RNA sequence: CCCCGCGGACGCUACGCCGCGACGAGUAGGAGGGCCGCUGCGGUGAGCCUUGAAGCCUAGGGCGCGGGCCCGGGUGGAGC
RNA sequence: CGGCGACGUCGGCUACCCACCCGACCCGUCUUGAAACACGGACCAAGGAGUCUAACACGUGCGCGAGUCGGGGGCUCGCAC
RNA sequence: GGGGACCGUCCCCCGACCGGCGACCGGCCGCCGCCGGGCGCAUUUCCACCGCGGCGGUGCGCCGCGACCGGCUCCGGGACG
RNA sequence: UUCAAGAGGGCGUGAAACCGUUAAGAGGUAAACGGGUGGGGUCCGCGCAGUCCGCCCGGAGGAUUCAACCCGGCGGCGGG
């Protein structure tokens, strides 16, 4: 007998996409080969993002992509996102962008192309930059989800600002005892 | 059902779904000189366990 | 103290332990020291390149 | 005489006897089909010495000789002549056998065709 | 595309046979008759198949031409070889190797031709 | 699909996953939100503060239509007109500014979150916030009220 | 009787299933893999005159 | 600048195949896999079947760690 | 490298009966603790127990995406499907 | 209320340059390959039989024996410091 | 009579428990069970002088036609 613990032997991580999308599986095959047969760590990151779930591949708005592309030294670089690129109607000027995405919204696609931009899929990105040279790997806001407002410390604990689960919002719904000093306590 | 450059004229809001992979020719992509130039040499020798003499 | 037996090995004990039962932790794997190249690849930066260097 | 397989390794069986269900000897209502004992005090589940053994993955056969017949072939069930020609290029590793429901007239043609293609039949003389 | 069509029929096909821990494929131009991307006789732009002749002697070497991939009526060119076994194997070798027409199927087609010819010669007593 | 559920895997296991000691019993602890101030007090206090007690003034016969006042922010303001409208105004030589009627688009109040492009515009709304009015005048526009 | 026998599928889902079905019906390997004996058919996006 | 030889095994269902190292108790409980099993529906097997289906019986031959499964013989008589 | 092979023998660790050596208390259940002088169980067959609806929460898959969704209604020879 | 103008997407054409004939196809050439028919009618080629032939692979119907090599292990002699 | 009464008016199939008879084996520690052998028996193995097939050598026979050229057809690849 040996003195070890076996509760952490099996690392919990995606070794493949749980999706049955045959097109996603094809470009997983392409980037499984690229990650193995190159020393590019860019291919390793892209490959493991391809396995990720939809909640782990948040959409990237056009405004956020433009703002990251506008940073110094990123001219003539390809914006790579492993997910959906989304139109942001809050912006009025779209510059010229070279973009690779898993998926682009129709309105966002029209805006990028009309501004002289270029849109690539991940198969075309492999031919353009097999090692991912001259690319900016972007990601949508991972915690930009309603669930994360409810996560954290319990709402009925001091110094916790987490949203409780309520069927309705109003003066009659969970605004009394434990929420104000007049009604017992507040914390 | 429309084209990718025309919306459908009999569905008033439908357009053809877009490909997430334009060229689904894995063999041709992998054999392209752009891919092959970036690769490291294949490691095809099999190293089996050595009997510790 | 109650769980171990220990002492001061001599030169012959070190030689026979390393040669007969010497296994290296190479890439977290237990690999038998059958070739000097296994020692030199992982310990050459320290000047140790053979079984004799490891024993020394 | 008979068609020989490509290779005939020595088939090693870790256990040659069936795993009978606990107390299947004492009751007709309990069949020999294996069932894992889950009782709180069951001595077979607790693995007391001298008791009925429990199947586990350690008894698994060598992957090189798994599903191998004593003749060194592996069997593929066939229902007609058309399914027999899938074994044309697997002649020396896989043997055909005819399904039980195939008629006597039809399995005559299967046996005749398999003799031509050098496919071994496990039950060549099965309705005659 | 071959890779895309493979992802559709790798597990869902009328030619698929999955029995006795084995898998076989019964499409017309599958050498070795195995379910595999390399040997599938439907998804590739160029394929080669070896079949016994219509009568009881010779082999039929069918290749897939490159022009009418969506026109199955004229997509396959069938030639019949009815000579001695050594000459028959040489013709199949030259068709595959000299034309560089799927060289990865050279020995599979040659082995299949040998099996067909070996099955055509009369049995013994 | 019932073939994908735990019941198919719990056959042959006597307690069906509920445990031998505690068992699976009808209603231990009460039914529904029973004992929210008694034996379930910690859960209600921990996860639902404010649940117990009255706060505020009640109002009989509330009519949600009377309080109907949808709002739009300034960052989304130019999306209420066509793209032709905004390019024409920008390249217009004169001081002609387009009119955006947010009531027509379905909004009553104009809020002032975001920033406006540097071009004048006439905004028609029932209500304006103080900062929305200031930002509209900063780009040389005007705010006019409607009923 | 109130077992919820019916399911609603988004219209964009359903239109996208039709497009996939139509695109697959023009590829010989997929139609053959359904076992349709399209051996001697002149052309698989198979179109005849309006006279029919 | 292969050519007296025109030739040269296998492979790669990539959800595949191959290599190396360590490890393997388990109630309550959790999860995964099941080419384990039952019934019915959409497809598919140019599937099986009165030249004998289902079912049942069997000192018959085997396969799987196992759930189980295939085949021989008998009975049976219309489906699987 | 040797011996032996048809009406007597050769191989078949499986499967039938028997013998011997070693090991071996009757399961299920509650329980700190069951072989219990703790309960249920004579035997066999067939039946027999986490289901459906609604509402939430989180995870995963799919479509679209600052939008999304026709589920109620209506239009399509009114209906083999 | 119309009818116009403009703008955005389109449309089939009249035409040139641009990258390529592509996994959208034809005609000509060039090379190669296969097939059919002639010629070639024998130191070529092919077919079947025989040898208790050789070289390779697989494997011996059953029961046995030996040899050397390597791994692990338990022992025994001899000699040196 | 019937194809069949081993379908004979509560009659398709006809399981298990339980019982009768026949056959084989055994029997003073209740039976039953796990592991290991041994004996006997029913069967299985076309068991019974025990593989096949690639090249080459030798012997004894047949058949065209072997290569290369000519004509025709069809393919693969390349072409400013
Ligand atoms: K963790
Ligand atoms: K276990
Ligand atoms: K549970
Ligand atoms: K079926
Ligand atoms: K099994
Ligand atoms: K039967
Ligand atoms: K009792
Ligand atoms: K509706
Ligand atoms: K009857
Ligand atoms: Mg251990
Ligand atoms: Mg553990
Ligand atoms: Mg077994
Ligand atoms: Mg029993
Ligand atoms: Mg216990
Ligand atoms: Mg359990
Ligand atoms: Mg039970
Ligand atoms: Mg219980
Ligand atoms: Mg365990
Ligand atoms: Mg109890
Ligand atoms: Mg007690
Ligand atoms: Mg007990
Ligand atoms: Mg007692
Ligand atoms: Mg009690
Ligand atoms: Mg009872
Ligand atoms: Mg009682
Ligand atoms: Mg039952
Ligand atoms: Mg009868
Ligand atoms: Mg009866
Ligand atoms: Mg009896």
């Amino acid at each position: 007998g040996v003195d070890i613990r076996h509760n952490k032997d099996r690392k919990v991580r995606r070794k493949e996409p749980k999706s049955q999308d045959i097109y996603l599986r094809l470009l997983v095959k392409l980037y499984r080969f690229l990650a193995r047969r190159t020393n590019s760590t860019f291919n390793q990151v892209v490959l493991k993002r391809l396995f990720m779930s939809r909640t782990n591949r948040p959409p990237l708005s056009l405004s956020r992509m433009i703002r990251k592309m506008k940073l110094p030294g990123r001219e003539n670089k390809t914006a790579v996102v492993v997910g959906t690129i989304t139109d942001d109607v809050r912006v009025q000027e779209v510059p010229k962008l070279k973009v690779c995405a898993l998926r682009v919204t129709s309105r966002a696609r029209s805006r990028i192309l009309r501004a002289g931009g270029k849109i690539l899929t991940f198969d075309q990105l492999a031919l353009d930059s097999p090692k991912g040279c001259g690319t900016v790997l972007l990601s949508g806001p991972r915690k930009g989800r309603e669930v994360y407002r409810h996560f954290g410390k319990a709402p009925g604990t001091p110094h916790s600002h987490t949203k409780p689960y309520v069927r309705s919002k109003g003066r009659k719904f969970e605004r009394a005892r434990g929420r104000r000093a007049s009604r017992g306590y507040k914390n | 059902y429309g084209t990718w450059r025309k919306a459908a004229s009999l569905k008033s809001n439908y357009n053809l779904p877009m490909h997430k992979m334009i060229n689904t020719d894995l063999s041709r992509i992998l054999k392209s000189p752009e891919i092959q130039r970036a690769l490291r040499a294949p490691r095809k020798k099999i190293h089996r366990r050595v009997l510790k003499k | 103290e109650p769980y171990i037996a220990w002492g001061y090995p001599n030169l012959k004990s070190v030689n026979e332990l390393i040669y007969k039962r010497g296994y290296g932790k190479i890439n977290k794997k237990r690999i038998a020291l059958t070739d000097n190249a296994l020692i030199a690849r992982s310990l050459g930066k320290y000047g140790i390149i053979c079984m004799e260097d490891l024993i020394h | 005489a008979a068609l020989r397989p490509l290779v005939k390794p020595k088939i090693v069986k870790k256990r040659t006897k069936k795993f009978i269900r606990h107390q299947s000897d004492r009751y007709v209502k309990i069949k020999r089909n294996w069932r894992k004992p889950r009782g709180i005090d069951n001595r077979v589940r607790r693995r007391f010495k001298g008791q009925i053994l429990m199947p586990n993955i350690g008894y698994g056969s060598n992957k090189k000789t798994k599903h191998m017949l004593p003749s060194g072939f592996r069997k593929f069930l066939v229902h007609n002549v058309k399914e027999l020609e899938v074994l044309l290029m697997c002649n020396k590793s896989y043997c055909a056998e005819i399904a039980h429901n195939v008629s006597s007239k039809n399995r005559k043609a299967i046996v005749e065709r398999a003799a031509q293609l050098a496919i071994r039949v496990t039950n060549p003389n099965a309705r005659l | 595309s071959a890779h895309l069509q493979w992802m559709v029929v790798r597990n869902c096909s009328s030619f698929l046979i999955k029995r006795n821990k084995q898998t076989y494929s019964t499409e017309p131009n599958n050498l070795k008759a195995r379910n595999s991307f390399r040997y599938n006789g439907l998804i590739h732009r160029k394929t080669v198949g070896v079949e016994p002749a219509a009568d009881g002697k010779g082999v039929v070497v069918v290749i897939k031409r490159r022009s009418g991939q969506r026109k199955p009526a004229t997509s396959y060119v069938r030639t019949t070889i009815n000579k001695n076994a050594r000459a028959t194997l040489s013709s199949i070798r030259h068709m595959i190797r000299k034309n560089k027409y799927r060289p990865d199927l050279r020995m599979a087609a040659i082995r299949r031709a040998s099996a067909i010819l070996r099955s055509q010669k009369p049995v013994m007593v | 699909p019932s073939r994908l559920r735990k019941t198919r895997k719990l056959r042959g296991h006597v307690s069906h996953g509920h445990g031998r000691i505690g068992k699976h019993r009808k209603h231990p602890g009460g039914r529904g939100n029973a004992g929210g101030l008694h034996h379930h007090r910690i859960n209600f206090d921990k996860y639902h503060p404010g649940y117990f007690g009255k706060v505020g003034m009640k109002h009989y016969h509330l009519k949600r239509n009377q309080s109907f006042c949808p709002t739009v922010n300034l960052d989304k303001l130019w999306t209420l007109v066509s793209e032709q409208t905004r390019v024409n105004a920008a390249k217009n030589k004169t001081g002609a500014a387009p009119i955006i009627d947010v009531v027509r688009s379905g909004y009553y109040k104009v809020l002032g979150k975001g920033k406006l492009p540097k071009q004048p515009v006439i905004v028609k709304a029932k209500f304006f916030s103080r900062r929305a009015e200031e930002k509209i005048k900063s780009v040389g526009g005007a705010c006019v009220l409607v009923a | 009787t109130w077992r919820r026998w019916h399911r609603r599928v988004n219209t964009t889902q359903k239109r996208y299933a039709i497009c996939s079905a139509l695109a697959a019906s023009a590829l010989p390997a997929l139609v053959m893999s359904k076992g349709h004996r399209i051996e001697e058919v002149p052309e698989l996006p198979l179109v005849v005159e309006d006279k029919v």
